[PDB]
């Protein structure tokens, strides 16, 4: 199916010439912007006060990396090496090496902010969910070199957004 | 919504509608942000009964493209049938 | 358990309104300039 | 999210309600731009008459969608050539009669309220089922089976590094894309 | 845990140090050597030893679907405890 | 297969009668384009710059080959005049900010293990 | 009747910014002088609405 | 036929006042020039099965308004239109002459994708 | 569909493209090398360099086909074949709401004279094929960059480019201009080897060469 938008028939009766007459001499459809617009004033606005208040976000946000470990603590990593393998962007950079114990995980785990792009592909590849990523967007910075994420760094993060992440994977994992 | 009925009536009256009815904010009527736990489903394929790959093959029963002439009375076709001009729309035809 | 999933109501949501309805309001032509005219000779008067 | 095979995860408990609510009350907000740009004449005049081109110069310049809609090109690929759904729904195509910007502008306004008509017909026709196709050779497993059932951690662990093997050949898939 | 280098630049536990010289260094001067104080090994290492008398135990680190892919480890070398590879965390059987 | 299609030139012969008017025309401009592109450099040093890289692909005997140059070099000539590309886009011909490449054996193996 | 109604709150409004500082506090601070129930406090100060 | 139709619905096109003869001397016309064209041609034995053909219910049936199912071809002001392309792509391969052998077969196993 | 897995197919389109392929093949066996249906109802007109204007004209004017629009025309450098480019044309017909695919070889040297005559959509459809791949376009109204950079020199599309090319620009404070250089990285491109060496799909398998 289909319908026109265009096709008009401007009735010539000596009635209807007369609002033709009366929209062209006396700006009436401008009047009806004017009242359009005031009744916009007169509503309440709708700008939310960032910070003291942020936006609406999802238990499925995608943000700032960080790598977790078990309730016992140790790294849920195990260097599958399957998140680089998939990062569309190459930002994910490891080498796995040898432990004391035998259980051996990586040595970097170094993840560039400035080239991943934050698809979620790598929570999705990791078998153990070792490299989630977190709720948090305000990790800006001033120099370039902040933002070359290693293995160091996102096991800090991951101890400090743990709390946040673990109840966000409990509410969504049914879903993934 | 808290906007009393006077300017309220100044906003109806200047757009020449009624906006209480429907506003370009969101209050109560939001689903809360803690709903339950789902039980997605599962595939149609998950029967353990006979499921064998060898009946499901989609990549593989794809076929190379059929050889029809190489280089190596009759009758006029078409690759389709003509369109057919559709009708207007009963809804509304003319805007 | 039973499937869940985000599902429509049991009897599907309520109609979505999708004309325009753009507002058939004012005055006729005539009455405009009559008013308009109406109000001229009162200031000159 | 809209992955080979379907989509990546379900939508989350109750979203349809929100985007219910939105489609409600939408269709004003479509209202306040006619009712702010369509009959000002300011607007009109600086669109109205402008960059014409006729049927046969659009389409052999290659136009699509809008483009050759606006100028009372008979066309649709969601209609023509209806791909996923898009045959089990019905829409208006907002043919346009002039050719001009105006015409374009009052078909895309339309075409707005045609897509509210989709949403509608899609919300109150959504069914169950799965998300993705049931074949763990183009689409990994489900989470709960990656960590239980062997088959899928092989699925699951050359989808990831390898990925699927497409099987040789070409293909110009086509669709309506609102531009 | 973490120990320190002979220049302070607590070392990480992979076991990274900077020796005397490496100009790489002047990186960290006006600044912090972001250090994880956790260690994972010995994290883990002072952890309960789990005690089930079965030869074969499960493994799926707690939250089937939220921990990691379930093993069957074997439990019956009684020299040393047999562990799960990516839990980590040691099984061993009470007198087999 | 050595009978071959003609994209221009049958010959050798016109395949240089291409190069001469367009080395002309690549031989007037530079007065003008080094004054209003604004540069540093002299007009003599564009001159001899455009003998330069008429120089390194002198060696093709294929007609086809050097006309394909010469529709090659066609498309910068114009891409100047009408002021369409920037200062740093001549310049670039002007290879300047690198230091000299080594060329003696001795200076190669100094630098580093890369032939 | 209601210009008085929006009025009264807006004394409410100090009485509920702990009287005159509190009211000058926050609006200085955070621009935002809308009280709203206690729900919780961190150990920070970071005092939640 | 009746009332002339004010629009055809496509800007550029033109509503034409005399159609169905317009379609009567165009398709003698593609008749005429078919006529150069030997027998043994595949485009003349296509062309006759359409032209004639479609020239029938035109000489037939005069009513433009029954004449647009009578051709699956959409609104006459553009039938006539196509007719013309026709008209012109029959002047078209007056020159290609494409029935002789392949001017060249594909140079060994260049198609059989994949490699 | 018994099997919701598996895409359905429609032998309805199939053969009847099928027709419509040995219908236009009749017409022109000067041009016609090979026509191709696949299994997902695609037609494909193999065709001679010579022949752009010809078939396509054909195409587009003709009672029976009127495929007026140019989808896209597209080369695929395959280094193997001695014709490395095969540009690759797409019509579209409104009438029969149909897809057709041309295609022609191509040498680097090997030119093709411009399709602008017939579809005039194809003007700024060489401008890029002529930059990424360096295919020139005989009798075509204008052969400028319009992908490449300024004065860029190569054919990036060209399966014997390099994907981070030869020059890296930097602003350059000693002559207040940005300037190139001969590309160092970062870090290289970690390079996979992905493919199974075990056989796919045998059904599009090589023969025993
Ligand atoms: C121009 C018209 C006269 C001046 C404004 C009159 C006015 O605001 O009357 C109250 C009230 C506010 O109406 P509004 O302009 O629609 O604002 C509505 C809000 O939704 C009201 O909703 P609410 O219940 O959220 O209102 C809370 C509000 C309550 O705000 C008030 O009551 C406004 C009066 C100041 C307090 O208090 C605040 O927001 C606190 C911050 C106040 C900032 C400073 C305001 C300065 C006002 C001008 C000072 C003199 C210059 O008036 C009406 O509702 C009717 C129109 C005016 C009738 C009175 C006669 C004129
Ligand atoms: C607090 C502040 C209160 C006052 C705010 C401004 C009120 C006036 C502007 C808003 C108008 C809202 C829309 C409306 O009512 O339109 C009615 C209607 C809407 O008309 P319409 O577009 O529906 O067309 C109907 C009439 N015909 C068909 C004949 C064209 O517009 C008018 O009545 C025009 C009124 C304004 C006239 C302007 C020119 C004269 C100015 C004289 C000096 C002042
Ligand atoms: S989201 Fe993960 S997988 Fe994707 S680019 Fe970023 S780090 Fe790589
Ligand atoms: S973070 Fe996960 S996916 Fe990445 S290497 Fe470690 S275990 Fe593998
Ligand atoms: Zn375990």
């Amino acid at each position: 199916t289909y319908k026109f938008v265009n096709m008009r028939e401007p009735s010539m009766d000596m009635k209807s010439v007369t609002d033709r007459a009366a929209q062209t001499l006396l700006w009436t459809e401008l009047v009806r912007g004017l009242g359009m617009t005031l009744s916009y004033l007169f509503r309440e606005p709708a700008t939310i006060n960032y910070p003291f208040e942020k936006g609406p976000l999802s238990p499925r946000f995608r943000g700032e990396h960080a790598l977790r470990r078990y309730p016992s603590g140790e790294e849920r990593c195990i260097a599958c090496k399957l998140c680089e393998a998939v990062c569309p962007a190459q930002a994910i950079t490891i080498e796995a090496e040898p432990r004391a114990d035998g259980s051996r995980r990586t040595t970097r785990y170094d993840i560039d902010m400035t080239k991943c792009i934050y698809c979620g592909f790598c929570q999705e590849a990791c078998p153990v969910d070792a490299i989630v990523e977190g709720p948090n967007f305000e990790f800006s910075t001033e120099t370039h070199e902040e933002l070359l994420y290693n293995k160091e760094k996102l096991l800090n993060n991951g101890d400090k957004w743990e709390a946040e992440i673990a109840a966000n994977i409990q509410a969504d994992y049914l879903y993934r | 919504a808290s906007a009393t009925r006077v300017i309220q009536l100044l906003r109806n009256w200047a757009s020449g509608r009624d906006l209480q009815a429907k506003l370009q904010l969101r209050y109560q009527e939001i689903s809360k942000r803690t709903q339950p736990p789902p039980k997605l489903p599962v595939g149609p394929s998950h029967k353990l009964s006979n499921n064998y790959y060898c009946t499901r093959d989609g990549r593989r029963e794809a076929m190379p493209p059929s050889i029809v002439m190489s280089s190596q009375e009759k009758k006029a076709v078409t690759p389709a049938p003509p369109i057919k001009r559709w009708e207007l729309s009963k809804d509304q035809p003319y805007l | 358990s039973k499937v869940k999933q985000d599902m429509p109501p049991p009897g599907g949501y309520g109609p979505i309104d999708y004309k325009r309805n753009l507002p058939r309001r004012g005055l006729s032509g005539y009455s405009m300039f009559a008013v308009g005219i109406g109000t001229l000779l009162f200031g000159y008067w | 999210y809209i992955r080979p095979g379907g989509v990546h995860q379900d939508l989350p408990l109750g979203l349809l309600d929100d985007i219910y609510e939105f489609s409600k009350n939408f269709s004003f907000r479509i209202d306040e731009l006619e009712e702010m740009l369509t009959n000002n004449r300011i607007w009109r005049n600086r669109t109205v008459d402008i960059g014409v081109v006729t049927a046969e110069d659009a389409l052999n310049y290659g136009f699509s969608g809008v483009m050759l809609r606006g100028s009372g090109i008979q066309w649709d690929l969601r209609k023509t050539q209806p791909y996923d759904v898009y045959d089990q729904v019905e829409f208006d195509v907002p043919i346009g009669s002039r050719g001009d910007c105006y015409d374009r502008y009052l078909c895309r306004v339309e075409e707005m309220r045609q897509s509210l008509r989709i949403i509608s017909q899609c919300l109150n026709k959504m069914p169950p089922g799965e998300i993705k196709v049931d074949d763990a050779k183009v689409s990994p497993p489900k989470r709960a089976e990656m960590k239980t059932s062997m088959e899928s951690l092989i699925h699951h662990f050359k989808l990831y590094t390898e990925g699927y093997q497409v099987p040789p050949g070409a293909t110009y898939t086509a669709i309506e894309a609102p531009k | 845990g973490v120990r320190t280098s002979p220049t302070g630049e607590k070392v990480t536990h992979t076991g990274q140090a900077y020796d005397d010289g490496d100009y790489r260094r002047v990186r960290f001067s006006d600044r912090q050597k972001e250090v994880n104080e956790n260690f994972a090994i010995d994290l883990i290492a002072e952890q309960p030893v789990s005690e089930v008398g079965s030869r074969v135990i499960s493994c799926d680190g707690g939250g089937g679907a939220l921990g990691h892919p379930r093993v069957y480890i074997n439990l019956d070398k009684e020299t040393k405890t047999g562990t799960c590879g990516y839990c980590g965390l040691q099984f061993r059987q009470p007198h087999h | 297969g050595t009978s071959v299609k003609p994209i221009f030139s049958r010959d050798m012969n016109e395949a240089k009668r291409r190069v001469r008017e367009l080395y002309r025309a690549w031989y007037r401009e530079v007065p003008n384009t080094v004054h209003l592109f604004q540069l540093d450099i002299s007009v003599k040093q564009g001159r001899d710059k455009v003998r330069e890289m008429f120089m390194k692909n002198a060696h093709v005997t294929d007609p086809r080959v050097v006309d394909l140059l010469v529709i090659k070099g066609k498309m910068e000539l114009e891409e100047t005049i009408n002021v369409w590309k920037q200062r740093t886009h001549i310049m670039r011909f002007f290879h300047e900010t690198e230091a000299p490449r080594p060329t003696d054996f001795l200076s190669k193996f100094y630098v580093g293990h890369d032939p | 009747m209601e210009l008085v109604q929006v009025l009264r709150r807006g004394l409410q409004q100090v009485s509920g910014h702990g009287g005159l500082r509190g009211y000058l506090r926050v609006l200085f601070r955070a621009n935002d002088v809308r009280v709203g129930t206690l729900v919780g406090e961190d150990k920070y100060g970071n005092k939640y609405y | 036929a009746g009332l002339l139709k004010k629009t055809t619905g496509l800007v550029g096109l033109a509503v034409c006042e005399t159609p169905h003869e317009r379609l009567k001397i165009l398709y003698t016309k593609i008749l005429d020039v078919l006529g150069q064209i030997p027998k043994n041609a595949a485009y003349r034995k296509y062309t006759e099965q359409i032209t004639n053909e479609k020239l029938g219910m035109v000489k037939a049936e005069p009513d433009v308004k029954k004449l647009e199912e009578q051709l699956q071809g959409g609104q006459i002001e553009e039938v006539i239109l196509q007719a013309e392309n026709e008209l012109s792509l029959a002047r078209k391969m007056l020159r290609w002459k494409p029935w002789e052998p392949l001017v060249e077969e594909p140079p060994a196993n260049q198609w059989k994708w994949p490699i | 569909d018994t099997r919701p897995t598996i895409r359905p197919r429609n032998d309805v389109v199939h053969k009847q493209l099928s027709a419509f392929g040995q219908y236009v093949a009749e017409i022109l066996p000067k041009y016609v090398q090979q026509v191709q249906v696949s299994c997902f109802n695609e037609l494909e007109i193999f065709i001679h360099p010579d022949g752009v204007i010809p078939v396509l004209t054909f195409l587009r004017d003709h009672t029976n086909a009127q495929f007026k629009s140019l989808a896209d025309l597209t080369a695929v450098d395959v280094p193997t074949r001695q014709n490395r480019f095969e540009i690759v044309y797409n019509l579209l017909s409104l009438r029969f709401n149909s897809q057709i695919r041309v295609k022609t070889y191509t040498d680097e040297l090997t030119p093709i004279e411009s399709s602008v005559t017939v579809y005039k959509a194809a003007n700024w459809y060489e401008r890029e094929i002529w930059d990424m791949f360096g295919v020139f376009f005989a009798n075509h109204p204008d052969l400028r960059r319009i992908l490449t950079g300024y004065g860029f020199e190569g054919h990036p599309f060209r399966k014997d480019f390099p994907l981070s090319g030869y020059v890296e620009l930097r602003y350059d404070d000693e002559v207040k201009r940005v300037v190139a250089e001969p590309v160092e990285l970062a870090q290289e491109f970690r390079k996979f080897d992905l493919n199974s060496p075990w056989e796919a799909f045998p059904a599009y398998r090589q023969p025993p060469e």
